[PDB]
């Protein structure tokens, strides 16, 4: 190619017209496999109107928009063609384009691409918004003002959301750099909460960087629905690891993380670890730590000093790094003739080593998830099919099956490992992994494959955690990211795959396959809980933790796009009866481990969808609101609370996580739409209050304590209702000692004047406790009864202990009422 | 009563939905119909687009030359 | 219970279509906003066929100009 394009170059030196176009438009083929000085006079030149206006028909324009696609190729070549386009002018020379008259809005929307690839390297933004004379940036500026088509104000709007980000990273190095340096008065709460500030711009400018961030086909149009366009797109993160490495970011973390004032602040921590997580998700954000692998080594000891991202991280660098040595060793080495090298052998033992604690396992099994990384081990095994080599591969394959959840690596090589696992019969090591990849028989991963999945899983539905039942934990990753969106991001395009994913998932029958997985899986936790299997080895709890996952996400995915608007009504009452079940198995024990509590927040948010499709007009009616998709969920709910000793306490945390926090537009919205449900469950909440009263336990009577007041800050009809229940507890409980006799105070009194002392501490249980002391209600005689059997105790105190402490409850009432 | 209710429901909104789902489809098929065809009307405009800038370029070019 | 059966059926066959008339929903609302903007680009189409006519009608006044 380099002998072409020599001999191109040099016959078109002075030539202009049809054959300069030519050549002109087939040089970017040839660069792809000092030329450099006269390409870049040749882009000044196809870029000039002034020779586009003397060429004839045809010829004219597509000078101007051949010139636009040497810029976008000499930009890419490295930094010896970026440095040579801005000396040349590129940055003005695309903006007398852009300001001319009559061009048409694809040329100038081919100008903005050529400007994209110029300020993508660091050389190149600099001189963008540092003017060499007006900038570009100011430039840029004005071209927004100007009148222009729906796809030039979306173009020309990335280029200035680029822009952006390269200025949250240099205010804050130098923040950074005049907080540790200088000060360490000025280390206050004003100057901290800017670095708290600007941190979560990183971490905000990086999720949206696809959307927000890329210059789109020219074909394109910023709908909210993609439609009419290439499917193909960009990837912006080379470019923003490019900046994040000129501008020094992890030598900068290190500082904040190493200095006396902010590495102590909880919120300083927990800001630069979020940015730090996202970052090492990808191949090229681990890749990242080891460009400076020097700088990452200083990272981890500053994390470590002062809860397990440290631990993750060296173990995935160093799994990584040996990944690389895998594949390097099979190239300068083609052939092994000695299949048994010391290299490889120290290599697979290093890795084999890494995988003993379950920390280690899920980052072999996140590293190997991640482009085409399984195949070094793949190319091991055919190379030698026993060699020692054999075996720690046929062990580490395990692992990563076993352990991974993002079955992405899945989709190409099932091919090879199914055949090598036939090709090996004898082996219990590769036995087991070819039983981990049955689903995967002569399956292509996409919509027309869900009904073929769902049937695997209906028929082996009834082998769950069984040795032989172990290819339900890959039949369920698989179908989780075919039909299963990633959580939404702000400026996103609703691709319209995922509405016909969930058509195909509620046709072919997973709503009755994922209701059977759920309970099935909730029977064995609890029933078949005898013999006692608590998670013996890693195997039993991964598999159970990854099935209770796949099912969530796939359930929550359905629920929430099938009632989306309440449109349509829902009435099967099994999902919001199952979830509770799971709730008390698994998230009993805050929960943490980074699993256990993503469940919690997955059941929670497939109870609120019964919720948000709620009739606003049919509000007053009987029949439609004791029949609603609110009211049976919460039916449900409360029913399940109340049917098993052991699970209360449970319960009351999903109780508490369903009601909206303690006390504009829409808060008043939804509080009071709440009570007017609760209102219709008045025998199922007022059980709830009487049933957990007789009882001692400090957790339970906390929560009951919490769940009082939650309901109380609702609204004024259902406190109203609770302070009824409780003073009624009161009046049975003082009237359950004969009045023949001297009065009797028990212990379960004294509890109940804490709650009412605890209640009474809140201004709406305050109202409450007013209006119902007053006795306007009729038939409310009885509670001044009660309060002048109280006021006549503490005028008559006595000397027992129990006594006492129901003497310092009333008093502690008494001065809450006074106030 | 009630059962009865129910097993009518069953049956004619499982008959008319059946009915009234492929003329769903034929409404699908052609929006997609539609959808095409303004692909092809954008390529039209993009071309006349370019065909008459590079009317007025040459048009320019002689203004220059006669002046 | 016929009621579950009831409800199971119909609320699948009734998912289906809901789904469907979403579907169709955020189909047409982005065909008639890519409308607008061939609206758009025939309204550029037509300014410029305009100034095509201005030159070309002080393309021949300088034509009888220089006779």
């Amino acid at each position: 190619a380099s002998v072409k394009l020599t001999e191109l170059l040099d016959l078109y030196r002075e030539d202009r017209g049809a054959k300069w176009v030519t050549a002109l438009e087939e040089i970017p083929s040839l660069i792809i496999k000092d030329s450099l000085g006269q390409l870049v006079d040749w882009t000044m030149q196809a870029l000039n109107l002034q020779v586009a206006l003397r060429q004839p028909i045809a010829l004219n324009v597509r000078q101007l928009k051949a010139g636009t696609k040497l810029v976008s190729s000499l930009a890419e070549c490295g930094a010896q063609g970026v440095t040579g386009l801005l000396q040349a002018g590129v940055i003005s020379g695309l903006f007398e384009l852009l300001f001319a008259d009559h061009v048409s809005s694809s040329l100038k929307l081919n100008a903005f691409k050529a400007l994209d690839s110029v300020i993508s390297m660091t050389e190149g933004m600099e001189a963008f918004l540092r003017g060499r004379e007006k900038s570009g940036y100011q430039k840029l500026l004005e071209l927004i003002l100007l009148d222009q088509t729906v796809r030039v104000v979306t173009a020309g709007s990335a280029i200035l959301q680029k822009c952006h980000f390269y200025e949250v990273l240099s205010e804050i190095k130098r923040l950074g750099d005049h907080l540790a340096e200088k000060t360490s008065s000025n280390i206050s709460e004003g100057e901290i909460e800017r670095l708290i500030n600007l941190l979560e711009e990183v971490f905000h400018l990086m999720e949206t960087a696809p959307h927000t961030m890329i210059q789109q086909p020219v074909k394109s149009f910023p709908t909210m629905a993609r439609i009419t366009g290439p499917p193909e797109r960009d990837d912006p993160y080379p470019v923003l690891f490019r900046y994040l490495h000129s501008h020094h970011f992890l030598e900068l973390v290190t500082l904040l993380l190493s200095i006396p004032v902010t590495s102590a602040h909880p919120g300083v921590l927990q800001a630069t670890k979020d940015v730090l997580k996202f970052l090492a998700q990808s191949q090229k954000g681990l890749l990242f730590f080891m460009s400076e692998y020097e700088a990452t080594n200083l990272l981890i000891r500053a994390l470590c000093h002062f809860d397990a991202f440290a631990l993750w991280l060296q173990d995935s660098t160093q799994t990584l790094q040996c990944i690389t040595e895998l594949f390097s060793h099979f190239q300068r080495c083609t052939a092994s003739e000695e299949t048994d090298h010391s290299d490889l052998l120290g290599t697979l033992h290093n890795l084999y080593l890494i995988t003993f604690n379950p920390v280690g396992r899920s980052a072999v099994g996140h590293v190997f998830s991640l482009e085409k990384n399984l195949q070094s081990l793949i190319t091991l095994m055919e190379y030698y099919s026993k060699s020692v080599a054999y075996n720690y591969a046929c062990i580490l394959i395990l692992v990563v099956v076993q352990s991974s959840s993002d079955v992405q690596m899945l989709e190409q090589h099932a091919a090879s490992l199914l055949k090598l696992c036939k090709a090996d019969e004898n082996n219990a090591k590769l036995q087991e992994l070819g039983k981990w990849l049955e689903p995967l028989k002569n399956l292509r991963f996409e919509i027309n494959c869900i009904p073929n999945l769902i049937e695997y899983v209906k028929q082996n539905i009834d082998n769950l955690m069984t040795p032989e039942g172990v290819g339900l934990t890959t039949a369920l990753r698989v179908l989780c990211n075919v039909a299963c969106p990633p959580p939404p991001v702000e400026g996103q395009q609703k691709d319209l795959k995922w509405n016909l994913a969930v058509i195909q998932l509620f046709s072919a029958e997973g709503m009755d396959t994922f209701i059977r997985v759920l309970q099935k899986l909730n029977s064995i936790l609890t029933q078949p809980w005898r013999l006692h299997v608590n998670m013996g080895t890693t195997l039993h709890r991964v598999t159970t933790i990854s099935m209770a996952r796949c099912t969530l996400t796939l359930l929550k995915t359905m629920l929430t796009e099938l009632l989306r608007g309440g449109s349509f009504e829902f009435k099967d009452m099994r999902v919001p009866s199952a979830l509770v079940t799971l709730h008390m198995l698994l998230c009993s024990i805050g929960r943490l481990d980074s699993d256990e509590q993503k469940i919690q927040n997955d059941i929670i948010d497939i109870l609120l969808t019964f919720t948000q499709g709620v009739n606003e007009k049919l509000t007053i009616s009987e029949e439609t609101l004791a029949n609603n998709t609110w009211s049976l969920m919460l039916k449900e709910v409360l029913s399940s609370i109340l049917k098993v000793p052991e699970g209360f306490f449970s319960g009351l945390i999903l109780l508490s996580e369903l009601l909206p926090l303690p006390l504009i537009s829409v808060a008043l919205n939804t509080r009071k739409l709440w009570s007017m449900h609760l209102h219709v469950q008045a025998k199922l909440l007022q059980e709830i209050v009487r049933s957990f009263s007789g009882t001692t336990c400090q957790p339970i009577q906390h929560m009951l304590r919490r769940i009082c007041v939650q309901l109380c800050d609702l609204a004024s009809p259902t406190a109203l209702l609770i302070m009824r229940t409780v003073l009624d507890l009161i009046v049975e409980d003082l009237q359950s000692t004969s009045e023949d006799k001297e009065k009797q105070y028990t212990s379960q009194t004294t509890r109940l004047l804490a709650l009412l002392d605890a209640l009474a501490s809140h201004k709406a249980c305050k109202l409450a406790i007013l209006h119902l002391i007053n006795g306007t209600i009729k038939g409310d005689e009885r509670y001044a009864e009660i309060f002048q059997d109280l006021l006549a105790l503490v005028r008559s105190p006595g000397d027992s202990v129990i006594r006492q402490q129901c003497v310092e409850y009333v008093t502690s009432i008494l001065q809450s009422l006074c106030d | 009563l009630g059962r009865q209710l129910s097993q009518g429901r069953i049956a004619q909104l499982e008959a008319e939905l059946a009915l009234q789902k492929k003329y769903s489809e034929e409404l699908k098929s052609s929006q997609d119909e539609l959808n095409d065809f303004i692909i092809q009307l954008d390529e039209e405009v993009e071309g006349m687009q370019s065909t008459i800038l590079v009317l007025q370029q040459q048009l320019k070019e002689t203004r220059q030359q006669l002046a």
